[PDB]
């Protein structure tokens, strides 16, 4: 029983050659038992999702600029990190309904702004504008296109926009097979729950996305603003990690917030994003992959068994894949097949493919 | 800001 | 637990959305309850102060005629006008003898005069029923001809526009009203006292506008700390100076000084005697307070809500449910310092705090007992209502009765309760409860 080896790409270190040896012949005698090694090593880089949101209240108007920043900035740092990106943004202002608009005289409620006789636009509870796409310029073009509203309180509604960011998928372009992050742009207090009962809303904000064809939160006006308890199940369920970039101005109030939410992190959005991007690469320094293998193709009468050599130069026998790898750690899997008899086919071709990779070991086998 | 104005 | 009396209201109406008691000088006792979307006779949502009278029963209540109609009184080359479209008049309802106090946070208002206006601000304004009688008297201590241009001119000084009175309300002992605005002086908030009978004989009919002779608004601020913090967003009435010769107001402003909430004792002629911080951000300490001798030694103590309290717990999980802060008062002449006790809920995502109805005494004895809403809480995610049996040192953990929501997923069971009065006069306060979303409300006579 003789195992020749056919491709032997070496592996990248980043062909994108992953699994090493490619493809094998094994020639099996009747009753015979034989043992090889191969070895796995990630090369290509991480797949990660960023939703944007950002503040548009006549108060955000000071910082407007700089949230804007935020975005492009953020994107092209993450270009830069990895090639399997996708980013989306939403915008927010407040609860729309009075006390929190101008609603006299009635042209307010298409220009809040009147006393200053400018023209700003009518406020909006949560105004989803871009789908997670990989088109990141179009995720520019759209970040830059919003303009600032008004409303009349100092406190504005971000639990809100960040509850119906993370709360639905398919309008907002996410992928299960990704990580997920999430920062979040303002200059002054948030509204938090409870807040709304000063406009009539008593109803809270649930774990259900009320986002419909129109691209707006539909049960705004209806719905209260978001928990920090029910914003922090719906980062965690969904394994989205959270970012206040806020401004120096009240920045201890964000500390004192990501404190409060676990996981989440908080930055100085100001003339720089420094202590933002800073920890968006950390959070990108934490993730961990795992290299898990599959058989296909191959008939129930040949037996297999295995060993396993980790990055921790361990050998476990029955343990087919450890947990945290990272990026350019070596696997190793020494796999026993033992056949029994010669069968009437003479010749089969199997597959073992890493889980998550699309490259495999093409194995052709061969009885005397 | 004590309203929607800038500090 | 059978006798769940129910109150039905009309659809849309928000019935229970506020609640208090009345008991009119012929004795009749009376369930005040404010649905702010009731149709009027004009198919318009404004508000309803269902007067329901005590029915086993319930059901829909007699809508108590309140003036729905807009007046556009004119006087002074000016134009009055009293927008009660979506007013929510029935979002905080109070009595005093013959008369209820019925308030519109909602009820926009407005002076046309040439080109400026007052803007349709929710100034609030409470209907004065006088139901025997029959006088529907006005009040709105907030109403005020001053033009919007006058309000920015002075950096927002004294800016009442957006008062929102009648938000919260309380009678004093001696029959003068004070009235919380949280959205007072651009949303900082202020209390509002004038005496129910002066404000009787200065109405007349389609004014909408006369000074008060005995009226005392809070002295507004300019320190930040105060800024959104609703101060007035909950009002009670207690004596902390010891001096009974006067009136205390404690005021629970739940952003106090950047989200953290705090709660102000102030003596009658509105200056701080003490303030009481909240420790956890966010939580809102401010959302419901509550004066009473938890302790029982003769001076107040202050109870305080936080309902988006988030403890710690193993794994180190931060799980969202609440807490109720308690501050005892020292003996002597003494100030109030650290939290005497604190408490907590269990049901994560519970809003465990939002209310806190002041039970007075559940087993007839002597240890104040009180209770507390959890609008969201129990295994379902329905309703919660815990009742705290409070010690002669002060509040256990652990609460003693959970009143679990009948109605289905929306309705908010327990947002708004009050206790503190005997419906049936058995000799024990009865506990009505305001699931605004289900457009009823639920009185449980609590049998000790
Ligand atoms: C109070 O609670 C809610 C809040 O308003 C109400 O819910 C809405 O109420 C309207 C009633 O006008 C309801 O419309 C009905 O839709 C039916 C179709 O599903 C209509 O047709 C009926 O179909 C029956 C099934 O075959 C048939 O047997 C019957 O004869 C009739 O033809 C019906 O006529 C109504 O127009 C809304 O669907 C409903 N919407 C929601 C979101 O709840 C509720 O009705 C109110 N209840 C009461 C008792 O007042
Ligand atoms: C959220 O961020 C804020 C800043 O934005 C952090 O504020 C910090 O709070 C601490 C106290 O918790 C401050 O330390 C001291 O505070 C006292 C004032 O409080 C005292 O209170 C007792 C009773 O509670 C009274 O008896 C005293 O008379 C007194 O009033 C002060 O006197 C000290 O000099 C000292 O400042 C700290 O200063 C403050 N930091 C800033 C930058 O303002 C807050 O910690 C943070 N939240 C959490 C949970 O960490
Ligand atoms: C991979 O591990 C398996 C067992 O999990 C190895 O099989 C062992 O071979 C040795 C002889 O060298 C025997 O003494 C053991 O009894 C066998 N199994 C076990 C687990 O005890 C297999 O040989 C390993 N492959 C390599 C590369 O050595
Ligand atoms: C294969 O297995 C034998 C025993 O089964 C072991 O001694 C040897 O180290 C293993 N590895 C190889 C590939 O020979
Ligand atoms: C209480 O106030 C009244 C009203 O002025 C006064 O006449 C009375 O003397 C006061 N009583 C005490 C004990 O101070
Ligand atoms: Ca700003
Ligand atoms: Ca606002
Ligand atoms: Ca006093
Ligand atoms: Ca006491
Ligand atoms: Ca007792
Ligand atoms: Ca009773
Ligand atoms: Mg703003």
């Amino acid at each position: 029983s003789e195992a020749r080896v056919l491709e032997d790409r070496p592996l990248s270190d980043k062909q994108v050659t992953q699994v090493s040896p490619q493809r094998i012949a094994l020639r099996l005698r009747p009753d015979d038992s034989k043992n090889f090694s191969i070895q796995v090593r990630q090369v290509e880089d991480y797949p990660v999702d960023i939703y944007y949101l950002m503040d548009l209240s006549y108060s955000m108007k000071d910082d407007l600029w700089s949230i804007q920043n935020l975005g492009t900035k953020l994107a092209t740092q993450m270009r830069k990190l990895t090639s399997n990106l996708r980013i989306g943004f939403g915008a927010f202002v407040d609860k729309p309904v009075s006390p929190y608009m101008y609603i006299s005289p009635p042209e307010a409620l298409e220009n809040p702004c009147y006393d200053m006789k400018t023209t700003c636009l009518p406020m909006f509870g949560y105004k989803h504008v871009l789908t997670l796409t990989d088109q990141v310029t179009r995720f520019n073009e759209e970040v830059k296109k919003q303009s600032v509203s008004r409303n009349r309180d100092a406190p504005e509604g971000g639990f809100d926009a960040i509850m119906q960011a993370t709360v639905c998928d398919e309008k907002i372009g996410w992928r299960n097979d990704a990580s997920h992050l999430l920062v979040f742009t303002t200059d002054a207090k948030t509204h938090i729950a409870l807040d709304g009962r000063l406009a009539g809303i008593v109803q809270p904000n649930d774990g259900q996305c009320h986002v419909g064809s129109d691209n707006h939160y539909s049960a705004s006006t209806t719905m209260d603003y978001p928990s920090l308890g029910l914003m922090t199940e719906k980062l965690s369920q969904k394994n989205i990690n959270l970012i206040f970039a806020v401004t120096e101005n009240v920045v201890n109030l964000y500390q004192n917030y990501s404190e409060l939410i676990p996981g989440t992190t908080v930055g100085v959005l100001s003339m720089d994003s420094s202590n933002v991007l800073q920890l968006i690469v950390d959070a990108y320094g934490k993730i961990r992959s795992k290299v898990e293998l599959e058989v296909r193709d191959l008939p129930e009468e040949l037996s297999l068994s295995f060993n396993a050599t980790c990055l921790n130069n361990e050998v476990i026998p029955g343990l087919k894949s450890c947990m945290g790898l990272k990026i350019g750690d070596t696997v190793s899997f020494s796999i026993e097949a033992k056949v029994r008899g010669c069968p009437q086919e003479k010749e089969k071709s199997f597959t073992i493919k890493p889980v998550g990779f699309k490259d495999s070991l093409i194995v052709q086998v061969t009885f005397d | 800001x004590r309203g929607d104005w800038p500090c | 637990p059978v006798q769940l009396t129910f109150y039905a209201g009309p659809n849309g109406s928000q019935f229970g959305f506020s609640l208090d008691f009345h008991k009119d000088s012929h004795g009749r006792v009376a369930i005040v309850v404010g649905a702010p979307r009731t149709l009027g006779p004009s198919q318009e949502e404004t508000g309803g102060v269902f007067l329901c009278p005590w029915r086993a029963e319930g059901g829909q209540c007699p809508s108590l005629l309140f003036d729905l109609r807009d007046e556009t009184r004119n006087v002074g080359s000016q134009t009055l006008q009293t927008f009660k479209a979506r007013q929510g008049l029935g979002a905080s309802v109070v009595s005093w003898s013959d008369v209820i106090v019925a308030c519109a946070p909602w009820q926009h208002w407005n002076v046309l005069e040439k080109t400026e206006e007052a803007e349709k601000t929710p100034v609030g304004s409470c209907f004065l029923a006088q139901p025997e009688s029959g006088r529907r008297a006005e009040y709105s201590p907030c109403r005020g001809n001053t033009l919007s241009r006058i309000y920015v001119e002075n950096d927002f000084s004294w800016d009442k526009r957006y008062c929102e009175a009648g938000f919260s309300s309380v009678v004093t002992q001696a029959g003068e009203l004070v009235l919380g605005a949280p959205g007072g002086y651009y949303f900082l908030g202020l209390l509002a006292q004038a005496p129910v009978a002066d404000i009787f004989s200065s109405y007349r009919p389609g004014i909408l506008l006369w000074h008060v002779s005995s009226q005392s608004l809070s002295f507004d601020s300019s320190n930040p700390e105060y800024f959104d913090g609703y101060w007035g967003y909950s009002v009670a009435v207690g004596e902390f100076d010891g001096d009974l010769n006067t009136t205390e107001y404690v005021v629970g402003a739940p952003t106090w000084s950047w989200t953290l909430g705090a709660v102000e004792i102030l003596d009658s002629y509105y200056q701080r005697l003490h303030r009481l911080r909240g420790e956890q951000m966010a939580s809102y300490f401010g959302h419901s307070v509550a004066v009473t001798d938890v302790n029982g030694d003769g001076r107040h103590d202050l109870l305080v809500g936080a309902p988006l309290y988030m403890e710690s717990r193993a794994d180190r999980k931060l799980a969202e449910v609440g807490r109720v802060y308690l501050f005892l008062q020292p003996r002597g002449p003494h100030a109030l310092g650290a939290p005497s006790l604190l408490l907590t809920g269990t049901q994560l995502y519970g809003r465990f705090g939002s209310a806190i109805a002041p039970l007075g005494d559940l087993d007839r004895d002597g240890y104040n007992d009180i209770a507390v809403a959890a609008p969201y809480g129990g295994p379902s995610g329905r309703g919660q209502v815990l009742v705290f049996l409070g010690q002669s040192e002060g509040l256990r953990s652990r609460p003693s009765q959970v009143l679990d929501s009948p109605f289905p997923t929306g309705s908010a069971f327990g947002f708004s309760l009050r206790g503190a009065v005997d419906i049936d006069d058995n000799g024990y306060p009865d506990l009505i409860v305001g699931a605004y979303g289900a457009n009823q409300v639920a009185v449980y006579r609590a049998q000790p």
